[PDB]
RNA sequence: CCGGUCCUAAGGCGGGGCCUAAUAGGCACCCGCCGAAAGGGAAACGGGUUAAUAUUCCCGUGCCGCGGGGGUAGGUUCUGCGGCAACGCAGGCCCCGUCCCCGACGCCUCGGGAUAGGGCGGGCGGGACUGCCGUCCCGCUUAACCGUCGAAGGCCGGGGAGUGCCGUAAUGGCGAGAACCGGCCGAAGGCGGGAAUAGCCGGGGGUUUCCCCGGUCCGCCCGACUCCUGGGGCCCGUGAAAAGG
RNA sequence: CGCAGGUCGCAGUGGCAAGGGGGACCUGACUGUUUAACAAAAACAUAGGUCCCCGCGAGCCCGUAAGGGUGUGUACGGGGGC
């Protein structure tokens, strides 16, 4: 498993994703985009972990709450 | 097995689990890092710990690269330039 | 002097060790500005500590502060353009500690 | 200390384990070949006329 | 069940033989080095007698060579005829000057270096024979000897030398430098033994034994062997 | 089967902690499965007596009389407790580290620093407090050294 | 400083056109700085995580790097939390 | 190369809860002969197969069917429950 | 992905040859092979499960070797770029050769850094006891793997020092280049990700082991015989080799 | 780690744990080794001393032989006695 800090840098791993899941915490929120290879986790703030999971769902990437 | 791990070729590590269990693990020790071809003196840049072989180790940029230190090759030049 | 305006020199450390430059400009006591041509000799100009080049004997007629094509002319003035493009080998196998203590 | 203490040290080793020719108990691995039939040393069948 | 000690040496059994495998190399010289070379590095090897240089010369021929008495790392050194009598060089034996010390001195050439091996023992050069191709040279029992004057030798006396000087002080001490040389260590006195093991064994009061003559048989032929005399009357004699 | 055998693995606990109850001896020889001892491990006819834990409370009361110095005569002491080499280490670490940084601040001059450098070593002083006011007895710095 | 390394390459990939290697950098230089801030909030070494958070700001200002100022708002929480519990137990 | 199925309680737990048959094979059958000869002779896809020699001297493999494909209709099928 | 399997050690066996009345007897020579389940050496950890296997089954998260597809950097006569330097950074592709290094090494001793483990005070939950006191006990965990940081040590640039100056646990260091300033390479291990969704503790409801709820905390201390690192000393004793990389 | 004071017992390293000491002679210097199953020693070994055979195609030893050990060695060395 990947930690990846910058949002720009893990929407390459997660819009390829099999799915991605969501972890939320009352401060940030886990995104962890599980591709063949790696699981890639981000820590978002939650206001940025909507926008994220909305554009995911658009282009259509299976999303799970975890 | 076990007697392989009576031996000291071995790291003995002990280490706690998610489950609550205190285990031993047996690790691999370092191998030894690239060393002066001149002075054996551990070469610049290639003295990272590595624990297993068949992984590529970068050699700094310059001439003979991991084979000699830059003083070694330094005074080599010096007496070609001249001779 | 020997580190002076169109002194040839060889680098000594370095990515570009080994390679032939000259000597085109002056900073302060430690320093002299090379520019064995990047396209003849592979060394780019900018400065150098005098303790990383080693001098040989052969030297040029150039001005201060000489451009580019400016030291490629006087090379080839002197002949010595294929000069410029060998590089010095060591012989690694004559060296021991004591050398290099 | 010869007799009963010693014994205690016939557990663990071996001089001689099955042959693959004669199938015996009779195979010295440190020699390699048999101390029945001469497996590994002798290509003939070993069998003295010494013996019934 | 009665062989003695000596009969069974020669079976050359596991106890008695050299274990030659903790050496690099033997201390010899190749056939054929000529030029310059560099001293590269400078061993102890277990089992000898002296400090041991490792040679590389021009065209990369590595050897070993007993270290001359001052021979550095990094020292250049010359082999050949054309190499001056300087420490470390290796010369034709006709070629280095009377009075010279040499070591490693070759019987015959290629033969790889026969006399003045240990630490610091040397062998002299006494004269010049050139119209039969020998060399005169004292070896370091003081015995006068001819040799092949095409045969190699280094210039110099061998390094360590004083070793021997100082007491082996414990039984432990000499016990570890026999176990990187040949030797069984410890020894058994004749006389400490019974008849079936050793031609001293045996009486109430043991006793050693008179010489035996050169014509003895193994197993007959221990104590003194043929001798032309015992005792300080026989170093006398000698002298 | 031996159902404390089943059980201590479910429970996690050694053989010796596990309890049955004696109201389940008529069930005990239904037992077949790990799953069968969970089902009376769940109606309570079967758990794990708690560890015991030695109990610290009678330590605890004689670790704070030992602070304040009792216990600790010539009579209870059987070999050696204080060691002289770590002592000494922590004697020199005191010291340098003290007249290191009196020189660094300017406060002592090297040739002052080198003598009592010099006596440190030599064990000269006792300890911080000596050094100490032999500074300030033999006015070896400009303002006393607190 | 600490992380002095990811700044040059992040200039030297951007002087060359390479957007990937940059972006690569960048991403560096943010383990870096949030990585070892963590470890000396965690080990309670607040000063030596102080000057680190002290410098991310700075190189998040440079390079403007949204994240970088996320994770130093949560460290500093963090860190004034400590603090809160050491001066009460004063 | 198929001597037998094996039918015992540890065997059928393994067919419902983990789609494999259990079979006795000779001796020197290997994994890739076992998986050959499934596939051919029942028309199933293996996903894989593991093996082991019984303290009896047979060679037992726990032969794991691919997802489209039950242990548990196959030994019905069979004839051999 | 745990061992064998591979490698060589001391040594051994076979063919050829030489010896032998002869062999199934001997072996200095040539060729090959064998020789370690404690040496060298590719890659897996945690949780769960069974009557009985568990790093092997199942779940999750990975790694190694070999091969392939796509993208990218790069290349397409010719060369990658930066830095005074130590050295840093995706550093093109295929074949062949040579060299070097790693593999690869004793004993004694003493400084430094960690981790396992243990303890103290507070908190939350649960347990023990009853004559008096109200204390006592238990849980509060975190694998491999990915990233980042890196103590000692070594090195680079500046500097240019003898009224010396800088030190250690100890030995001490310096124009054969000190102090001091800036930098480069660089452990165990820490921390984040893994990962709380697991496990544990407590409270409930089911049924056959499934579901729900709460906690899984704060601040200190000791600390190895385990792991890492460096300094010093000893030897008429010097502490393997090869595969592989 | 120390100081001052109070105090109990027959007994305070209270159990556990835990040297009796000194003088002299003979003898082997010492540590070490030994009769597995009646001998542990003053016996063996030992460091040190000394003598002998030997310049290496040697000396001494093994093998029927081919050949071998010492020797990957070389008199500050190998072997053999006391
Ligand atoms: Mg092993
Ligand atoms: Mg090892
Ligand atoms: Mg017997
Ligand atoms: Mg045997
Ligand atoms: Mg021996
Ligand atoms: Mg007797
Ligand atoms: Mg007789
Ligand atoms: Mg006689
Ligand atoms: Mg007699
Ligand atoms: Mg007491
Ligand atoms: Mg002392
Ligand atoms: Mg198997
Ligand atoms: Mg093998
Ligand atoms: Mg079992
Ligand atoms: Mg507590
Ligand atoms: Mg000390
Ligand atoms: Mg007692
Ligand atoms: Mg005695
Ligand atoms: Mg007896
Ligand atoms: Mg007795
Ligand atoms: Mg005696
Ligand atoms: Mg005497
Ligand atoms: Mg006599
Ligand atoms: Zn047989």
């Amino acid at each position: 498993p990947k930690e990846i800090f910058l949002v720009e840098l893990w929407k390459k791993y997660g819009e390829k994703a099999q799915v991605v899941r969501v972890k939320r915490y009352e401060d940030f929120v886990k995104l962890k985009a599980r591709l063949s290879g790696y699981l890639y986790t981000i820590r978002v703030p939650p206001d940025k972990a909507e926008q994220l999971i909305s554009e995911l769902k658009a282009k259509n990437v299976k999303v799970e709450e975890v | 097995p076990r007697p392989a791990y009576r031996s000291r070729s071995l790291r003995r590590v002990k280490v706690k689990t998610p489950g609550g269990r205190t285990v031993v693990h047996y690790e691999k020790r370092a191998k030894g890092v690239p060393k002066c071809a001149v002075t054996g003196q551990p070469l610049g840049g290639m003295n990272s710990k590595v624990y297993r072989f068949g992984i590529s180790t970068r050699a700094p940029s310059r001439p003979y690269g991991g084979v000699v230190s830059h003083k070694v090759l330094a005074r080599a030049i010096r007496y070609a330039v001249r001779r | 002097k020997v580190i002076d305006v169109g002194r040839v020199v060889v680098k000594v450390l370095g990515r570009e060790a080994g390679r032939k430059a000259v000597v085109v400009d002056i900073v302060d006591e430690n320093y002299v500005v090379i520019t064995g041509p990047k396209s003849l000799s592979g060394v780019r100009r900018r400065r150098v500590n005098i303790n990383h080049i080693e001098p040989t004997d052969k030297k040029i007629e150039i001005k201060k502060g000489a451009s580019d094509e400016e030291v490629l002319k006087a090379l080839e003035a002197a002949g010595l353009v294929e000069y410029m493009k060998e590089r010095v080998k060591p012989k690694l196998f004559e060296i021991t500690p004591a050398d290099v203590k | 200390m010869k007799g009963t203490p010693s014994m205690g040290k016939h557990n663990k080793g071996k001089t001689h384990i099955r042959c693959p020719r004669c199938g015996r108990h009779s195979y010295n691995v440190t020699k390699k070949y048999c101390a029945s039939c001469g497996w590994g040393r002798s290509k003939r069948w070993r069998r003295y006329n010494w013996a019934k | 069940g009665k062989r003695i000690l000596v009969q069974r040496r020669g079976r050359g059994g596991s106890q008695f033989r050299s274990p030659s495998w903790k050496r690099d190399g033997p201390v010899r010289y190749p056939p054929n080095i000529s030029g310059r070379g560099i001293v590269v590095e400078i061993l102890h090897e277990p089992g000898l007698n002296a400090p041991v240089a490792k040679i590389r010369m021009e065209n990369g021929v590595e050897f070993f060579n007993y270290a001359a008495e001052g021979l550095y790392v990094g020292q250049v050194i010359q082999v050949g005829p054309d190499a001056p009598p300087a420490v470390g060089n290796v010369l034709p034996l006709g070629k280095i000057p009377e009075g010279t010390m040499v070591f490693n001195v070759e019987k015959r050439f290629g033969d790889g270096g026969k006399f003045a091996r240990s630490g610091g023992t040397y062998a002299l050069v006494i004269g010049q024979r050139p119209e039969e191709n020998k060399t005169i040279v004292r070896l370091p029992s003081g015995r006068v000897i001819e040799v092949d004057a095409r045969g190699r030798a280094t210039i110099g006396i061998v390094a360590g030398g004083g070793r021997v000087e100082k007491p082996f002080v414990k039984a432990g001490k000499k016990y570890h430098r026999a176990r990187a040389k040949s030797w069984k260590y410890p020894t058994v006195r004749g006389k400490a033994m019974s008849p079936y093991a050793h031609p001293h064994g045996g009486g109430s009061h043991q006793k050693g034994g008179t010489p035996v003559p050169k014509t003895a048989p193994p197993g007959q032929k221990v104590g003194f062997i043929g001798s032309r005399c015992t005792g300080r009357g026989c170093v006398r004699a000698r002298a | 089967v031996d159902v404390k055998r089943l059980a201590a693995e479910i429970l996690g606990v050694g053989v010796s902690r596990v309890k049955i109850s004696p109201e389940a001896v008529g069930r005990l020889e239904e037992v077949v499965t790990k799953d069968d001892v969970r089902a009376l491990i769940d109606e309570g006819l079967i758990w794990a007596e708690p560890e015991k834990g030695n109990s610290r409370g009678r330590w605890r009361e004689l670790h704070e009389k030992k602070k304040k110095g009792r216990r600790r005569g010539q009579g209870s002491r059987k070999g050696r407790r204080l060691d002289e080499e770590e002592a000494w280490v922590n004697k020199m670490r005191v010291m340098r580290r003290f007249l290191n940084t009196l020189k660094r601040q300017g406060k002592l001059d090297p040739a002052t620093w080198r003598q009592l450098y010099r006596m440190v070593k030599g064990n000269y002083f006792r300890d911080l407090r000596h050094l100490k006011t032999y500074i300030n007895e033999h006015k070896l710095t400009k303002e006393p050294v607190k | 400083p600490l992380c002095s390394k990811w700044e040059s390459l992040i200039t030297w990939a951007e002087k060359g056109g390479n957007s990937y290697k940059a972006l690569e950098f960048r991403e560096k230089l943010v383990e870096c700085i949030v990585y070892t801030a963590t470890e000396k909030v965690k080990k309670k070494k607040l000063d030596e995580a102080e000057e680190l958070l002290k410098y991310g700001k700075e190189v998040a200002k440079k390079f403007n790097i949204e994240e970088l100022n996320f994770h130093i708002a949560l460290l500093e929480k963090e860190i004034s939390k400590i603090r809160q519990r050491r001066a009460q137990a004063q | 190369m198929i001597k037998r199925f094996v039918i015992t309680e540890k065997a059928l737990r393994l067919a419902e809860r983990e789609n494999k048959i259990t079979i006795i094979v000779e001796r020197t059958a290997t994994k890739k002969q076992i998986a050959d000869e499934v596939q051919r002779l029942y028309n199933v896809k293996v996903e894989k197969v593991n093996t082991l020699i019984t303290p009896r001297g047979e060679k037992k493999a726990y032969v794991k069917l691919a997802e489209g494909y039950s242990a548990m209709d196959l030994l019905t099928k069979l004839g051999v429950l």
